[PDB]
């Protein structure tokens, strides 16, 4: 139950374009992609906590 | 009974709701019935008096 | 002192004083030796109180009603979060049964 | 967040519930000698009552108020070749006036010395009471020197 | 947390005065007995282990 | 301060033997009394100390 | 007889301490102190469920 | 419009339901009134053993709801020192507890 | 989140504090015959710091 | 003959108070007569006979 909750949290977009980090860098310039990746970083660190 | 009355009565605490009265509508719902509408069900105490 | 924390305490008028440990006389193992021994001779009855919690009111929550408020369209969106409601409901129900 | 709050509280209650069951089995149903488990003195009996979300225990213990001084001795040495010590280590032999008595070290329970209260050992101590077979009656009133 | 810890911390002046190194004879207990208060205003200090 | 008084009292309590007028006993007697609690001692000269 | 009389007196003070008619003198005994500790723990539990 | 209910499952089957209204819902043919809810089951209430329990409530194999009672045991006693007839255990059996 | 960290740690300390009080009453003041509670062999006396 | 504790080797001279009488004997018991019981219990004097 604990592992399934942590792995499923990887599918969340956290109000970003996509949950895949590579997809963001394939669609935007680094100045704009970094701001959207930060949403995934903060959201995923919350799941680890 | 002293230890159950001298201390503050848990009217605002965990008291199970009369589900049979919460859906009748014959009176405006109290705190216990209001929580039942939000899916919160306080089960009867295992320590039966 | 009527209120205390660590080494500090306050009395009824509010003065702050240093609190001291309670006086207790430790019991001792009587020695097997030729000497003068002190043995308890008179007794008094003392009653002491202890409180231990043995139960907590179990609470179960219906995940569908709490988040969707009974909205039919909302419950269809909730089904995408396959592991969300099942994990919450299982954790609360098992604890109540045990 | 609510599940985290409830699960944490169940851990507190589960630990306290096990202690309460141990106190029911060891302080209420039985009499305990484990010091400090059912009060701070000599446990006699305990009572229990219902309390909000729990149990309340009323431990009944004995606390000493007065003490008695006795001139105790380690043992007896008879004829200088026979050594005797008390059968139980929690017993003490003491002199009261012209006679001798045996008492428990925990509670003052006077007892008349009997030959079954002693255990014979190979050697003697300097601190043992010097006595001969003929005078051992002064310590053990029932003793009779049959062989003499 | 401050209430149940205070209940545990009891004191016995009668037994405390036996904290000499001389009360134990051949048993070296100097590593655990309290240290002599350096300049008053206190009754004891940390031992050689604490 | 309270810790030193707490641990100091407990260490000194081992040297109490229940004597009249609170007189201290030689520590050899304290060990002998605690040995008797395990089994009734018959070694009168206490060579094992 | 002395044990019974002492027990009856203690039980009376316990009920007095649970109500509060002897609050200003409850500090005179450690036995009455245990009642204050028990009441504080019950009060905490009563103020936490909601 | 649709408040939550509770379903009792036993051996992969629904044996009863707790309802807030006096309706024979979920296809059950019998309904009884309990102190704080209605109970619908299909059973006949001619049982005394409960397969599932919670607090003072239990359900039999057929789904009838009954009040569970404390387990009956005989407490041990301290044999008093007095001149009278005393009862002392004479036979013994071996029991294994897990 | 901080309240959760402190309360969880207080659970660990509360359980360990009760065990410490039992070891003070049974191993430090008294002599214990409960096997394994105050070491792995025959207990004589215990010290605390 | 000597009597010792099983927990610690503490030799002791057998005294009549160290024994408990039972109704029957077992084949593994040490067979003596009343006349020779002194060899086991040095303090035993046969008053009768
Ligand atoms: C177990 O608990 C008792 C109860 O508190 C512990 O303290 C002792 O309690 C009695 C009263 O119940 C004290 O008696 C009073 O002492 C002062 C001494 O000057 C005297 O003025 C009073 O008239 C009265 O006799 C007793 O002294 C007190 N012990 C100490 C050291 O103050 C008791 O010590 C506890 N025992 C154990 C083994 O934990
Ligand atoms: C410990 O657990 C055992 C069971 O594992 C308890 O034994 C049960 O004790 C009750 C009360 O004595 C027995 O009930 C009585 O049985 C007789 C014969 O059937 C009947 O005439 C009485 O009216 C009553 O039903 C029960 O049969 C017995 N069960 C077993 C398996 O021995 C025991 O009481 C427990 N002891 C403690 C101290 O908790
Ligand atoms: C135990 O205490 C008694 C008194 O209760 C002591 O008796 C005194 O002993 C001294 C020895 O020099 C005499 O001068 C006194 O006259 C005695 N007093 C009485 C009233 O007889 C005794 O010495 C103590 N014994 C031990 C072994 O400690
Ligand atoms: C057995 O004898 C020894 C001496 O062989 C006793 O020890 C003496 O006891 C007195 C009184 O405390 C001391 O003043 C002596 O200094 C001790 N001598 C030694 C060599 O330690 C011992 O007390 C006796 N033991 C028992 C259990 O009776
Ligand atoms: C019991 O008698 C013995 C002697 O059989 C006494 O022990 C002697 O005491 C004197 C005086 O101090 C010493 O000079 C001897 O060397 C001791 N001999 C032995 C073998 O210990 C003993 O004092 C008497 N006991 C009592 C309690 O008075
Ligand atoms: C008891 O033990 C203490 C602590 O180990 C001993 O004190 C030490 O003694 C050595 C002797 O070589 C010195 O080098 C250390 O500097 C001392 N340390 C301290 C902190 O004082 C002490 O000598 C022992 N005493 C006895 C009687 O055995
Ligand atoms: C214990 O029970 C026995 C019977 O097992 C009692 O003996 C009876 O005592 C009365 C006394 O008036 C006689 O009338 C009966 O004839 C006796 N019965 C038998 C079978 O001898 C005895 O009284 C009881 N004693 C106690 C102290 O409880
Ligand atoms: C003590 O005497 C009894 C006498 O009966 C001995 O037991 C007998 O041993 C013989 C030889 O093995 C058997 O044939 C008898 O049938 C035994 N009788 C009993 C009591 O069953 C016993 O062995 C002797 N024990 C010792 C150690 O002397
Ligand atoms: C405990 O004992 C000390 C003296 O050793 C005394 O000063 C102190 O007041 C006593 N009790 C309390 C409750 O402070
Ligand atoms: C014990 O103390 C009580 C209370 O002071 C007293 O009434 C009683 O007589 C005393 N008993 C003895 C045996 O000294
Ligand atoms: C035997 O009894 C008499 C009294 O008839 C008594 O004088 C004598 O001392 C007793 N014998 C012993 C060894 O005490
Ligand atoms: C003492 O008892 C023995 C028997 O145990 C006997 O033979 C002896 O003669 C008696 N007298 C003496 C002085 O040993
Ligand atoms: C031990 O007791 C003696 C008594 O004279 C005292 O001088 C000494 O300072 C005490 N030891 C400590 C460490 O306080
Ligand atoms: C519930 O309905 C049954 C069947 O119609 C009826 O007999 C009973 O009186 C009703 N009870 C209540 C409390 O409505
Ligand atoms: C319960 O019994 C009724 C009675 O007709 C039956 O029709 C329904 O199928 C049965 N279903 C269950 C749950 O047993
Ligand atoms: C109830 O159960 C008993 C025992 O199985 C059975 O014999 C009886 O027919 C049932 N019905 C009634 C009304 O007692
Ligand atoms: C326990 O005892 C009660 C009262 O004597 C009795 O009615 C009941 O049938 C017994 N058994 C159970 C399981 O409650
Ligand atoms: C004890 O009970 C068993 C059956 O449980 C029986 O076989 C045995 O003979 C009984 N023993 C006595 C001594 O009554
Ligand atoms: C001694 O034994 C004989 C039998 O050998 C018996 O008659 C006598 O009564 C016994 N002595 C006593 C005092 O009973």
């Amino acid at each position: 139950n604990s592992l399934n909750h942590l792995t499923s949290q990887l599918r969340q977009n956290f109000q970003a374009i996509s949950s895949s980090i590579q997809a963001i860098y394939d669609r935007l310039d680094p100045p704009q992609a970094d701001q959207q990746v930060d949403r995934l970083i903060t959201g995923r660190l919350a799941a680890l906590n | 009974d002293i230890l159950f009355s001298k201390l503050v009565t848990s009217g605002l605490g965990t008291v199970d709701a009369d589900y049979k009265k919460c859906t009748k509508g014959l009176s405006i719902a109290d705190l216990a019935c209001a929580q039942y509408y939000n899916g919160i069900m306080v089960l009867p105490g295992v320590a039966d008096a | 002192a009527v209120l205390t924390y660590s080494s500090f305490g306050v009395c009824a008028d509010g003065s702050i004083i240093a609190v001291q440990p309670r006086n207790v006389s430790y019991d001792s193992v009587s020695a097997i030796v030729t000497a003068n021994l002190s043995i308890p001779f008179n007794w008094t009855t003392s009653v002491q109180v202890e409180y231990l919690q043995i139960t907590s009111t179990p609470i179960v929550v219906d995940c569908s009603t709490y988040v969707c408020n009974g909205n039919v369209r909302c419950v269809e969106l909730l089904k995408q979060y396959t592991s969300a409601c099942k994990t919450i409901e299982d954790a609360l129900r098992n604890s109540a049964m045990l | 967040v609510f599940v985290s709050h409830t699960l944490t509280k169940y851990t507190e209650v589960r630990a306290s519930r096990q202690l309460a069951q141990q106190k029911v089995n060891e302080c209420v149903k039985s009499q305990s000698k484990r010091y400090g488990f059912c009060g701070n003195g000599t446990h006699i009996f305990s009572l229990v009552n219902a309390a909000p979300e729990g149990l309340v225990f009323l431990h009944t213990v004995l606390l000493p108020t007065q003490y008695k001084d006795v001139e105790a001795w380690s043992g007896l040495c008879v004829d200088g070749i026979n050594g005797y010590v008390l059968r139980q280590p929690n017993l003490a032999l003491y002199k009261e006036g012209n006679y001798y008595r045996i008492t428990s070290r925990i509670m003052f329970e006077p007892r008349i010395p009997t030959i079954a209260d002693f255990v014979q050992i190979e050697n003697c101590n300097v601190t043992f009471v010097n006595i001969s077979r003929s005078e051992l009656q002064t310590i053990v009133p029932e003793y009779i020197d049959v062989n003499k | 947390e401050s209430a149940d810890v205070s209940e545990m911390l009891t004191f016995d002046k009668k037994a405390f005065t036996l904290a000499n190194v001389s009360s134990f004879g051949d048993y070296n207990l100097s590593s655990v007995i309290p240290s002599l208060p350096r300049s008053g205003s206190r009754v004891a200090g940390r031992s050689a282990i604490e | 301060e309270r810790m030193a008084m707490y641990t100091g009292s407990l260490i000194g309590g081992i040297a109490l033997g229940g004597l009249t007028s609170a007189a201290s006993i030689p520590f050899s007697l304290a060990i002998q009394s605690r040995l008797n609690y395990v089994a009734l001692q018959t070694d009168v000269l206490q060579e094992n100390q | 007889r002395i044990l019974a009389a002492s027990f009856n007196k203690a039980m009376t003070n316990i009920v007095d301490a649970f109500t509060g008619v002897n609050d200003a003198i409850t500090q005179t005994s450690q036995a009455l102190q245990t009642v204050a500790t028990a009441l504080n723990k019950i009060q905490d539990v009563v103020n936490q469920q909601g | 419009c649709n408040p939550p209910d509770q379903l009792v499952v036993y051996q992969q089957a629904v044996v009863g339901a707790m309802l807030s209204e006096n309706f024979t819902s979920y296809g059950f043919s019998n309904v009884v009134e309990m102190p704080k809810f209605f109970y619908a089951s299909n059973g006949t209430y001619n049982c005394t053993d409960a397969v599932l329990t919670y607090s003072s409530f239990g359900v039999c194999a057929d789904g009838s709801i009954i009040a569970v009672q404390p387990r009956n045991v005989s407490y041990d006693s301290v044999s008093a020192i007095v001149t009278a007839n005393l009862s002392i255990p004479f036979n013994w059996t071996t029991s294994v507890q897990v």
